[PDB]
């Protein structure tokens, strides 16, 4: 299978700062099937980025991203307190799904 | 059947024309009749066997 | 347009099965695919398996190969997942998610907590 | 078979009114007539 | 329907022409045969009888 | 009555008239398709974040999948949905090979150029669609996605062939000056950017265009619609649908030596003679049900209204007073062990007449 | 990797008679007991075919290639098709290397003499590879074996028809009639203007640079009447532009 | 191209109809002259020989 690994596993950042979260695939993947999600405890995962780009409807627009092959990144242009969250990348291979690593962001 | 191979739509379009099929049928029927007449005129000249 | 509606929370005894119902609102039950994802407390998400209601095809995660049966009701636009031989290890929130062909978005239900 | 291919497209063949046996009988009658009585 | 009707009409016109051509020739050949049959009948009447 | 109608008369003379036919009907339909396990990956085609400039338009192959075209057709998001060679309604039930989705971004006034036989800078220099084309051109306004980049070919030596993608960008001679490169005077760079802005009028707003090109009824199918198969019923008149092919007839097992790569057989008229079933690779023959042909033997109507009916080419096993003759099955006539002068000829040595309780 | 060796016997091209070889089944349709008119690219009857025999030059592909080879030595392993074969454009490499049949389409840079050795002490062929569009791998495995192939490239589909028959060959191809059944249709999308065969050099590699032959013809858009027997096999053909008869 | 195809096809149909008309008339006329030739042959045999 194709395993996604994100980094850093945990991180402490201040509001007002730029932040990035990486997602590396063990095998190359189509950018068109990659997505990023945000999660708060007790909530269903929220989609932010799909197709390794393409900001999701209703998104804050502070989020953007890009990538290809085995290397993808989620960028937050400025962190707001509401952006401190668990974030993960997933691959929707449609016959295979890959999940794991929440790069947990705290103040 | 030659023209409209079991197509309802074709048949309805064919009916926008005049009595085409009728004339063709008459011509071929007339020929078939003559073919039997020809045979009888050539061979059945004497009706005593 | 697309809305996923799931059944409520349940409490089970060891050895029993849980059948989670997911109704596809907005249409396109057919010509789309539905998957089930589990989240044990304190954990991230994991894939359990899924179904393509139109092609009548099921597919399972190796971790969940066996125990769980996934079906789909075309008439009521509803997907189901029944996980047997439950243990306390299976306490989790069970989520329904789907994607339409022609699209890129993955639509999600609410997640239902099942304890054992 | 060609006759079948023609049949399936609406092309058919009708039988003759007189059969080969009937024709043979007329021919034989004429021959019998001539040999027995000439042109009379 | 309306696009099919155009395409069907193109085929109908062609098929009508095909049958009409056939029949005209079939009539001409039949006329030739009648002449042959008439001659044969004459020969039988005059040379056999 | 059938005789009276064909003759346009309320009176019928003694003799034989040719009427109607014998058309045995199908009783049930049959549908057979290969069992395809995938849904088609079209999210990548229609909902993509990036489209090519027309100049370097993209081409994606679609295969081994099921595609429901109901969704694209019914969706109101499209500004245009024009199909050539197929009705969008019928498209959903057809099966294809070599399906391709071409895609690019154009200005709104260029929508008219993505068509089989239109001319202009796109039609001639960026993307030529064949005059002979089967498929659908689908497009929508993308001003909110693309406007703030894209280049189009304006200066080209010659017109493009259908589906040609020529992306050399070399600067070259237009006029009298013997140069390449050296842009200026009469040598020019071939492309111009047409950046899209929110302030552009509609003719200059970007549109996302997808062109679906299809090969219809190639013997195989790899892309096939959402249609369920039925059981295969043999030795009865049925409707049919073998991988998209239709017709009516009786299907039977066929003892034909089809080669491993063959899957259809044809008649001299080039009509389907046989098919290989899509799920079980059995060879099956298709034979039209029955033609009959009926003539009616009629005593004149100034004498009686009894008629006898002859079915021209049938056995007296199919359709009291039934006589099998070389000329067909004669029904309603009473055959006798006698002979008489011929009155109404039937054929093959047999005649009929109306005689005595007649 | 690659050998910068010449040291070859210097020979002229030989030529032979194509006879009546070169018919392809043009369809997936069963026809039997008929004579059917087909216009396609076929080898012209009685054409002048070039005969090659460690002879591996770059040849034009033109409108399609009729290829046949004869061996017992298992030297001819495959083909390389493309234009420049220098990683600038994609090209097609089809090889039987015993381990697998390997078919690849990529922006590959090739060796000027892209060969294989023999055991199999070496495989050379390539200098480099860029991202590759296509890959397929099959499962592992007086001249006596004749293999006839036709290579067509229609609208991006590389179409191969082939047949394998027993022979007893000392010089040229046998006279007789054959039609090739389709083997494969590869949805590739590439430009082929030139090609080479892939030979397996015998090795006991200049110090051991060591018995096969092949023929190259070209196809033309001729009309043939193809005779189908009762089993639907093409058994004969008429070349409608060979002569007045 | 497609504009021309419509106009070209119209001329083709008209010209084909003209040829068919010509040939039909020649076939009928040929039958007539043949009948004359048969009479001439009869006279040659019966009155010259
Ligand atoms: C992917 O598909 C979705 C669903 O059609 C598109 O989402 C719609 O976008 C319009 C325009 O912003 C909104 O008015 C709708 O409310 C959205 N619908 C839903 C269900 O979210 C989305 O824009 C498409 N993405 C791309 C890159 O084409
Ligand atoms: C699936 O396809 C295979 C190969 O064509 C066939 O043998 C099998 O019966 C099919 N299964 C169905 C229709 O359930
Ligand atoms: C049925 O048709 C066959 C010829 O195919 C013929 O020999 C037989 O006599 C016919 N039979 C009836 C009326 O039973
Ligand atoms: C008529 O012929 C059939 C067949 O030979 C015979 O069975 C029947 O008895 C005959 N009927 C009469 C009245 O002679
Ligand atoms: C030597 O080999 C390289 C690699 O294939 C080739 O580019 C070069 O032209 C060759 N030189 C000679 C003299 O053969
Ligand atoms: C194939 O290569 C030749 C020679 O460079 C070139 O003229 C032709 O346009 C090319 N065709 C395609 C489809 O790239």
């Amino acid at each position: 299978e194709i395993v996604l690994t994100q980094s850093p596993g945990t991180l402490s950042l201040s509001p007002g700062e730029r932040a990035t979260l990486s997602c590396r695939a063990s095998q190359s993947v189509s950018s068109s099937y990659l997505a990023w999600y945000q999660q708060k405890p007790g909530q269903a995962p929220r989609l932010l980025i799909y197709g390794a780009s393409s900001r999701a409807t209703g998104i804050p627009d502070r989020f953007s991203g890009s990538g290809s092959g085995t290397d993808f990144t989620l960028t937050i242009s400025r962190l707001e307190p509401e952006d401190f969250a668990v974030y993960y990348c997933q691959h929707y291979g449609s016959s295979l799904w890959t999940f794991g690593q929440g790069t947990k962001l705290e103040i | 059947m030659y023209i409209c191979g079991d197509s309802t739509e074709c048949s309805n379009l064919l009916l926008q024309y005049g009595s085409f099929c009728t004339q063709l049928n008459r011509a071929l029927t007339g020929i078939a009749v003559e073919q039997d007449k020809n045979t009888q005129e050539v061979f059945a000249q004497v009706k005593q066997i | 347009q697309v809305q996923l509606v799931q059944s409520g929370a349940e409490v089970k005894k060891p050895g029993s099965s849980v059948k989670v119902s997911c109704k596809a609102s907005g249409g396109t039950f057919s010509s789309s695919a539905i998957s089930w994802v589990r989240q044990a407390p304190g954990q991230g998400l994991e894939w359990m398996g899924g179904i393509i209601p139109i092609l009548d095809i099921t597919n399972y995660a190796q971790k969940f190969q066996g125990r769980v049966t996934i079906t789909a009701d075309k008439s009521t636009s509803t997907a189901f997942m029944e996980l047997s031989s439950l243990r306390s290890e299976d306490t989790a929130v069970y989520y329904c998610a789907l994607r339409n062909q022609w699209d890129l978005l993955v639509y999600w239900g609410q997640g239902t907590l099942v304890t054992v | 078979d060609l006759i079948c291919a023609q049949k399936f497209n609406g092309l058919t063949v009708l039988p003759p009114l007189l059969t080969d046996e009937m024709i043979a009988q007329y021919t034989s009658a004429l021959l019998a007539g001539t040999i027995c009585s000439g042109w009379t | 329907p309306p696009e099919a009707e155009v395409q069907i009409d193109r085929l109908i016109t062609g098929r009508l022409q095909s049958l009409q051509t056939y029949v005209t020739q079939q009539l001409i050949r039949a006329a030739e045969i009648r002449a042959s049959a008439n001659l044969a009948a004459t020969k039988m009447s005059e040379c056999v009888l | 009555s059938e005789t009276k109608c064909t003759l346009k008369s309320f009176t019928v003379e003694k003799g034989i008239y040719q009427t109607s036919n014998f058309r045995v009907q199908p009783t049930e339909s049959i549908v057979r398709f290969p069992n395809i396990t995938n849904l088609c990956p079209f999210g990548e085609v229609f909902n993509a974040t990036r489209f090519a400039s027309v100049y370097a338009w993209n081409r994606k192959r679609i295969s081994n999948c099921v595609a429901d075209y109901s969704v694209l057709y019914n969706s109101a998001s499209f500004s245009t949905f024009k199909c050539y060679g197929v009705s969008p309604t019928k498209l959903n039930d057809l099966c294809f090979t070599n399906v391709y989705a071409d895609s690019f971004v154009i200005r709104g006034d260029e929508v008219r150029q993505i068509a089989p036989g239109q001319t202009g800078k796109i039609a001639d220099y960026n993307y030529k669609l064949p005059d002979d084309f089967t498929g659908c051109v689908i497009a929508w306004n993308s001003n909110n996605l693309d406007s703030k980049n894209y280049l189009y070919r304006l200066f080209r030596k010659s017109n493009l062939k259908p589906f040609e993608r020529d992306i050399s960008t070399e600067i070259y001679q237009a006029g009298s000056t013997p140069c390449n490169g050296v842009e200026g005077f009469n040598c020019y760079f071939p492309l111009q950017s047409y950046g899209f802005q929110p302030t552009n009028g509609v003719g200059y707003q970007p549109y996302r265009v997808v062109v679906l090109s299809f090969e219809l009824l190639h013997a195989p199918a790899t892309v096939c619609g959402p249609k369920k198969s039925t059981n295969l019923v043999k030795n009865k008149c049925v409707n049919f649908n073998f991988n998209g092919l239709t017709g009516t007839g009786v299907l039977t097992e066929s003892n034909k030596k089809f080669l491993p790569f063959q899957q259809f057989g044809r008649d001299i008229a080039d009509t389907t003679d046989a098919v290989r079933d899509p799920q079980t690779l059995e060879i099956l023959d298709i034979t039209p049900c029955s033609f009959g042909g009926v003539s009616v033997i009629t005593p004149g109507t100034n004498t009686s209204n009894q008629v006898a009916v002859l079915y021209q080419d049938v056995n007296c096993t199919e359709v009291s007073n039934v006589f099998q003759t070389r000329a067909g099955c004669l029904i309603g006539a009473e055959h006798v062990n006698n002979s008489y002068e011929c009155d109404i000829p039937i054929g093959a040595g047999i005649c009929a007449s109306y005689q005595t309780s007649q | 990797q690659c050998v910068n060796l010449t040291t070859r016997t210097q020979l002229p091209p030989a030529y032979t008679n194509s006879f009546t070889r070169g018919v392809y089944y043009p369809d997936k349709v069963f026809r039997s007991s008929v004579l059917h008119s087909t216009q396609d690219l076929f080898l012209p009857f009685f054409s002048n075919v070039t005969w090659f025999h460690f002879d591996n030059p770059v040849l034009p592909f033109n409108d399609g290639v009729y290829f046949a080879s004869t061996e017992k030595s298992n030297i001819i392993r495959g083909w390389i098709f493309g234009t420049t074969l220098d990683s600038k454009t994609q090209s097609l490499l089809i090889v039987n290397n015993a381990t697998n049949v390997v078919i690849k389409v990529c922006e590959f840079q090739f060796c000027n003499d892209p060969f294989l050795g023999v055991m199999e002490s070496e495989f050379r062929v390539y200098s480099s590879a860029n991202n590759c569009t296509f890959e397929y791998v099959s499962q592992p495995f007086n001249f006596k074996n004749l293999r006839e192939f036709v290579f067509k490239n229609i609208d991006g589909y590389f179409k191969i028809y082939s047949k394998h028959t027993p022979i007893n060959l000392v010089r040229d191809l046998p006279q007789g009639f054959s039609a090739l059944e389709p083997l494969v249709d590869l949805p590739i999308g590439i430009n082929i203007t030139r090609f080479q065969t892939l030979l397996a050099l015998h090795r006991s590699s200049s110090s051991g640079w060591t018995a096969a032959a092949y023929y190259v013809g070209y196809l033309q858009p001729r009309t043939f009447l193809l005779k189908y027997n009762e089993n639907g096999t093409i058994t004969d053909a008429v070349d409608c532009a060979l002569d007045p008869l």
